[PDB]
DNA sequence: GTCCCTGTTCGGGCGCCA
DNA sequence: ATGGCGCCCGAACAGGGAC
């Protein structure tokens, strides 16, 4: 019984032969989900079943999100999205607020059922097509084909604007004081609000989308031992401000000063008042690298001076919204890890850290994919675009513990690369 | 008969048509057959004859050579293919008995005419149609088109398929304790009731399946102990592949040594560790696909293990959820890994190998995380989760690896065995330069287009070093200046590059590389007692980097 | 700043059930960190933790009690509440309640409690107490110090209160708690007086007991 | 469900001392620790969370510490209102429990028990109730033995005692027993005694009195 | 502006299945 | 008869570094 709301034109970029991607393999516990789920969805009507026919296809995987509802179904689009035409529906409908990364705080809201009140463009349902498999391959892939806005499509936020500004057009209006911020399948409110006051208010919010348009939103779970849910809200007035890449000492060795050295030869890419010649010179000797102590009084006056010019925040912050933005994280120490944002190379526009989980949870690929996903969600609250990724591990790897450890809804395109004793060098800014 | 499912519609990709090949004149023997044919499956309901107005055709060849209530008399649809839509063939995969679990009573049923059940897009049918060439007698011959599913078309496969399934469905949703494994037109079924309850079953379903136009020919497995099901024998406990017949002199000739390698690596399923590299190596290299390859020598020695292990009588058993999946890896040849799965110790499940080099420049504890995840991804299939980790190294070694490999890498929950050739680092590079030990300022360069270059060195004690080389490259220089160094070093060096390349390749802690140069370069490190290595910027002119300079080349190299 | 007072039945023939009131001011039931827990407090005794109620409706109890125990809270007039039926000996203990808050992601305690209230459970009634002189008797005063006692035995309500001449003793006087002696309480109370006093001037222990109304002076 | 136990149940220091109580765990409740104190007067107030933070309004002198599944409270040097009882408290498995609490007593020079025993009136005798008492006042500590032995030394059954808590005042404890003997068996008799042993000088302090009077 | 390496996707034979 | 899959060599290709 989808709205009799009329079918909106969505064709894709020229020459562009849609999405084609092959399934990989899944878990039986969330095939089992990623089962239940869709074949409600088949009775429903949002979704009905197709078979060979249809060529194209994208692949879907269930993620366990801690929360009262229930699995979550991810039908990965990224390919559809590249794909599909440009939508001004957005370019305009979808306007990035600065006020909200200024705020005491701001909460996430999956608002993806939305989607399902309204229908897909009839010829279009067959880019949209995933395939369920099973354990051992018991029986061959069963294909589902979409019917309403699929949940995740650029294309989908896009249409429905018009109807989501109407239905919060009643909350904002009563309380102006709150920003909000929409991003494919979730809904971002801030407020300098108390945590108390804030989450009622969240609730409030959570509430009216019930009454309209039965927009119902995932129910977080809350509990006692380690209250995980105290953190669920998002505070980015005390946002991890990056400038803790520093050197400092007294009697150092060749190695010390040569290193030292090589670093700031590299560093001059970002600030310009940079000598280096100063301490070259120090040592324009095949002087011992290990025991040889060169100290120097001289170079001190100006080793100092390095610093006052890149004493504070560099001249060169400029977000330009036709250029892609690019993240680079890499394994600096235990635990430990390392970002930066940047439109153009060497002139960052934001840095960062995912530090120390508080948590035994201990894997690599978690804390990088932990990593990865909160710094997306920086990126959004601020420019509201999803930085591509060069992430520190093998595409391998990577493919087979990504899906077990991601949460979020939305999903950023991400490329495998390795980095230098430049970036590693503990000064992250790339 | 004639399937009553729906037709699922199929049509010509965007661009090409209809296909137009020349129906070339049969022999008047097999225009005859051919006759014979195609009314037999018209008078059935398989095709139809056609009108004058269809301009496309297919050609067709015959021959009945085959044993009795068996001929041949098809279509090469080749030109057809080239021209009808792609689709999505619904699989992932074939099956594996490993997978399968172990019920009380158990059925092997098969379709037959399966593609020649289902019908095809009607819409379709007009682009299959074919000419049988005429004997000289009559002028215009006969014309058909089929109204049933072609063998030899993309199409055929995904259709049948999507159809089975959707006539299984409503059975196996009003009984869900019989559990059927659908491949293709082979009807795999299981379900813990007494023969006698199952029995039942099997024939209401085989009343269902017919119904729907899919027989069910007696050739249905009856016998329990034994099912031919996918090439496997399944028992009432265990299962194998008797069919394991291998060709010993034929294999002299290239595309013979092809031949084995398979074969093995196939019986790898239940036959333990095997180095099918033994042969590999033989078609490596190799171009001409018809001559032998003499190396075979090496195998009188390799392969005959591997002879004798597909001499071992070996089998696997079936899988159980309440217990749980184990799997434990073994070290070879330089690159040849092999992990068995288990869920009680003898008791084997499934077994294979692992022997990729990700890189130019891996090491053995690289090698085993890729074996690894190698087998979870295969396990997350057969299975559907991730089996538990008995991999050949002590936590110490894992340990220190990881850490400093400024790289994500981790495995799944694993503990410490030990038997095989122990996997673990051989070198490691000193954290801090050590004082007391000679600092070689080591450099390399060359010319682009001179074909040969220089790699040499100076030492923080005045010493100096300057040999040239030919056939090399920038980049190739200042890696073997590492190895000058190396070779001239004491017990103990502080080595300085410039070159990052060079650098970097040392760092990963190269354990063996087809690259003879660093080959070389690890050997040596190994025996190295104290190692160390800084990088330093060249166009600086960074200590003795300026010194080297100049020595290396006098503005230029000569 | 917040705060929160109790009250109850203060007494309930064993078998038979009662409902303690939690009247907190300062905070509200409806707020994501807040919470109202009860605490029993037996005879002797340490604490014990009975059930905790949460904002969201989330309701938990102690494993061992849950069969006989029910809490709930009227969230509008900042009330929660604790049911208990069938109550039986044990049960007789001071019940109290605290405002817990889960501060933090990694802290929750109760914060602010209020002294309890005293339920007890007995099939005894309303009853005066017997008050009887302990004179030093066979034994003569011989120290210039003696010790003076009296004995309040068999009275219910264990309120009972005991002074010394009118209240102008206080220097040296010990009362000691009371004993359930046949399921009421038997009581004793003693003082000392330098020599000299006692047998001169008049000393007299005071019983009163509100429950039965009964006010008594007993001397010698 | 944690079997939470405060080994030293009450410990004896004094004005300026250090004092450290500890609580133990059955399993890593990870610092999931508080620490409950609870004045003689009955209000109960919160003192530390974390088993280590200190809550807003406590003196410093209250210092968290403890990990695993030991922990530990000190207080540096003690004063005047620290002397209560400390209830260990864990919240990791909901089933909240309190592990018996620490007395923190005043330690004071031990003296002997002042002992003075009474017999039954005869304004109650009359009635057929023959209650003997023997009040035991000012001594110290606690640790007090107590012995209603008549003709025969046996501890006649009808044996109530109290005792009070640490009298503010001289640091001590008295308690008094009350023998419970009917009129039948308080003629019958003879001598009654009372034999109160303590820290003294190894010597029972035995009062008593003959009289079978009613 | 062109090479260096170098880490992946195909072709391509194979064995196996219907 | 085409269609699936893994395996185990070449070829081709595109992309960080850098002269």
């Amino acid at each position: 019984p989808i709205s009799p709301i009329e079918t909106v034109p969505v064709k894709l970029k020229p020459g562009m032969d849609g999405p084609k991607v092959k399934q990989w393999p899944l878990t039986e516990e969330k095939i089992k989900a990623l089962v239940e789920i869709c074949t409600e969805m088949e009775k429903e009507g949002k979704i009905s079943k197709i078979g060979p026919e249809n060529p194209y296809n994208t692949p879907v995987f269930a993620i366990k999100k801690k929360d009262s509802t229930k699995w979550r179904k991810l039908v990965d689009f990224r390919e559809l999205n590249k794909r599909t035409q440009d939508f001004w529906e957005v370019q305009l409908g979808i306007p990035h607020p600065a006020g909200l990364k200024k705020k005491k705080s701001v909460t996430v809201l999956d608002v993806g059922d939305a989607y399902f009140s309204v229908p897909l463009d009839e010829d279009f349902r067959k880019y949209t097509a995933f395939t369920i498999p099973s354990i051992n391959n018991e029986t061959p892939g069963i294909r589902y084909q979409y019917n309403v806005l699929p949940q995740g499509w650029k294309g989908s936020p896009a249409i429905f604007q018009s109807s989501m500004t109407k239905i919060l057009e009643p909350f904002k209006k009563q309380n102006p004081d709150i920003v909000i911020y929409q991003y494919m399948d979730d809904l971002y409110v801030g407020s300098d609000l108390e945590i108390g006051q804030h989450r009622t208010k969240i609730e409030e919010l959570r509430q009216h989308l019930l009454r309209w348009g039965l927009t119902t939103p995932d129910k977080k779970h809350q509990k006692e031992p380690p209250f995980l849910w105290m953190g669920y809200e998002l505070h980015p007035d005390k946002w991890t401000v990056q400038p803790i890449v520093l050197p400092e000492k007294d009697s150092w060795t060749v190695n010390d000063i040569q290193k030292l050295v090589g670093k700031l030869n590299w560093a001059s890419q970002i600030y310009p008042g940079i000598k280096v010649r100063q301490l070259s010179k120090l040592l324009r000797g095949t002087k011992a690298l290990t025991e040889v102590i060169p100290l120097t009084e001289e170079a001190e006056l100006e080793l100092a001076e390095n610093r006052e010019i890149l004493k504070e925040p560099v001249h060169g912050v400029y977000y330009d919204p036709s250029k892609d933005l690019i993240a680079e994280i890499q394994k600096q120490g235990q635990g430990q890890w390392t970002y930066q944002i940047y439109q153009e190379p060497f002139k960052n526009l934001k840095t960062g850290k995912y530090a120390r989980m508080r948590g035994a949870h201990t894997n690599d690929v978690k804390q990088l994919t932990e990593a990865v996903q909160k710094i997306t969600t920086e990126s959004i609250v601020i420019w509201g675009k999803t930085p591509k990724f060069k992430l520190p591990i093998q595409k391998e790897t990577w493919e087979t513990w990504w899906t077990e450890y991601w949460q979020a809804t939305w999903i950023p395109e991400w490329e495998f690369v390795n980095t230098p004793p430049l970036v590693k060098l503990w000064y992250q800014l790339e | 008969p004639i399937s009553p499912i729906e037709t699922v519609p199929v049509k010509l990709k965007p661009g090409m048509d209809g296909p137009k090949v020349k129906q070339w004149p049969l022999t008047e023997e097999k225009i005859k057959a051919l006759v014979e044919i195609c009314t037999e499956m018209e008078k059935e309901g398989k095709i139809s004859k056609i009108g004058p107005e269809n301009p496309y055709n297919t050609p067709v060849f015959a021959i009945k050579k085959k044993d009795s209530t068996k001929w041949r008399k098809l279509v090469d649809f080749r030109e057809l293919n080239k021209r009808t839509q792609d689709f999505w063939e619904v699989q992932l995969g074939i099956p594996h008995p490993a997978g399968l679990k172990k019920k009380k009573s158990v059925t092997v049923l098969d379709v037959g005419d399966a593609y020649f059940s289902v019908p095809l897009d009607e819409d379709f049918r007009k682009y299959t149609a074919f000419t049988i060439p005429s004997i000289n007698n009559e002028t215009p011959g006969i014309r058909y088109q089929y109204n049933v599913l072609p063998q030899g078309w993309k199409g055929s496969p995904a259709i049948f398929q999507s159809s089975m399934t959707k006539i299984l469905e409503p059975f196996k949703k009003q009984n869900p304790d019989i559990v059927i494994y659908q491949y293709m037109d082979d009807l795999y079924v299981g379900s813990d009731l007494e023969i006698g309850q199952h029995r039942t079953k099997i024939e209401e379903l085989r009343q269902h399946l017919l119904r729907w136009g899919l027989t069910t020919p007696d050739k249905k497995h009856q016998k329990e102990p034994p099912f031919l099901w996918m090439g496997y024998e399944l028992h009432p406990d265990k299962w194998t592949v008797q069919p394991i017949v291998l060709p010993e002199k034929d294999s002299w000739t290239v595309n013979d040594i092809q031949k084995l390698v398979g074969k093995l690596n196939w019986a790898s399923q239940i036959y333990p560790g095997i180095k099918v590299r033994q042969l590999s190596k033989l078609l490596r290299g190799t171009k001409a696909l018809t001559e032998v390859i003499p190396l075979t020598e090496e195998a009188e020695l390799e392969l005959a293990e591997n002879r004798e292990i597909l001499k071992e009588p070996v089998h696997g058993v079936y899988y159980d959820p309440s217990k749980d999946l184990i799997a434990e890896i073994q070290k070879q040849g330089q690159g040849q890994w092999t992990y068995q799965i288990y869920q009680e110790p003898f008791k084997n499940l499934k077994t294979g190998k692992y022997a990729r080099m990700r890189g130019a420049h891996t090491n053995d504890v690289k090698q085993l995380t890729e074996a690894v995840q190698k087998i979870t991804t295969e396990s997350i299939v057969i299975w559907g989760k991730t089996p538990k980790f008995k991999l050949p190294i002590q936590k110490e070694t894992w340990e220190t690896w990881w850490t400093e490999y400024w790289q994500a890498t981790w495995i799944p929950e694993w503990e410490f065995v030990n038997t095989p050739p122990l996997v673990k680092l051989w070198y490691q590079l000193e954290k801090e330069p050590i004082v007391g030990a000679e600092t070689f300022y080591v450099d390399g360069a060359a010319n682009r287009e001179t074909k040969l270059g220089k790699a040499g060195y100076v030492t923080n004690k005045g010493r100096q070093k300057v040999v040239p080389l030919t056939n090399t490259t920038n980049q190739k220089t200042e890696l073997q200046a590492i190895y000058l160094a190396l070779q001239d070093s004491g017990l103990e060096v502080n080595i300085v590059t410039d070159s990052q390349y060079a650098l970097g390749i040392i760092q990963a802690q190269p354990d063996k590389s087809e690259s003879e140069l660093v080959n070389q370069i690890i050997e040596q490190l190994i025996k190295k007692e104290k190692v160390y290595l800084a990088w330093v910027p060249a166009h600086k002119g960074i200590g003795g980097n300026e010194q080297v300079d100049k020595l290396v080349s006098a503005g230029i190299r000569k | 700043q917040i705060t929160l007072k109790e009250s109850g039945p203060g007494i309930v023939q064993p078998s038979q059930p009662f409902r303690l009131t939690c009247t907190f001011s300062g905070f509200s039931l409806s707020t994501s960190g807040i919470g109202v827990t009860w605490i029993r407090q037996p005879s002797g005794k340490g604490l014990e933790w009975l059930a905790t109620i949460w904002w969201d409706d989330d309701n938990r109890y102690n494993p061992s009690l849950k069969s006989r125990l029910t809490v709930s809270k009227d969230t509008s007039n900042n009330q929660a509440f604790l049911n208990m039926m069938t109550v039986e000996t044990a049960d007789t203990a001071i019940y109290y309640c605290a405002q817990s808050a889960i501060t933090s992601v990694t802290d929750s305690a109760m914060d602010h409690w209020g002294q309890g209230t005293s339920v007890t459970v007995s099939s005894a009634a309303t009853t005066p107490p017997s008050v009887y002189p302990l004179a030093p008797g066979s034994a003569a005063q011989t120290n210039s110090m003696v010790t003076l006692g009296c004995l309040v035995k068999g009275y219910f309500p264990e309120p009972v209160t005991v002074t010394w001449n009118s209240g102008s003793l206080s220097s040296g006087v010990h009362t000691f708690p009371a004993v359930l002696q046949s399921d009421l309480y038997t009581l004793s109370s003693s003082v000392t007086v330098p020599s000299s006093t006692w047998p001169s001037e008049t000393v007299t222990c005071n019983v009163a007991h509100p429950a039965s109304s009964t006010k008594v002076d007993k001397k010698i | 469900d944690i079997q939470m136990t405060q080994t030293t149940s009450s410990l004896s220091a004094s004005l300026g001392d250090r004092v450290t109580i500890s609580c133990s765990a059955s399993q890593d409740i990870s610092s999931y620790l508080n620490w409950y104190q609870q004045k003689p007067e009955g209000t109960v107030k919160l003192l530390i969370y974390y088993t280590s933070s200190l809550h807003s309004g406590v003196p410093s002198a209250f210092s968290g510490s403890g990990s695993g599944t030991d922990y530990s409270l000190t207080i540096s040097n003690l004063e005047p209102e620290d002397f209560a009882t400390y209830y260990c408290q864990q919240y990791s498995k909901f089933p909240w429990t309190f592990g018996g609490g620490t007395k923190l007593e005043i330690k004071r020079a031990d003296a002997a028990p002042t002992v003075s025993i009474f017999p039954p009136s005869s304004e109650q005798l009359t009635s057929g109730g023959a209650s003997v008492v023997c009040f035991l006042n000012n001594f110290y500590p606690k640790d007090i033995n107590v012995a209603w032995a008549i003709d025969g030394s046996a501890a006649a059954n009808g044996v109530l005692n109290s005792w009070t808590d640490q009298d503010s005042k001289d640091s001590t404890y008295s308690m008094s027993s009350t023998l419970t003997l009917t009129a039948d068996e308080y003629e019958a008799a003879n001598s009654y005694t009372c034999a109160a042993t303590h820290k003294t000088s190894t010597s029972p302090i035995v009062k008593s009195f003959n009289a079978n009077e009613c």
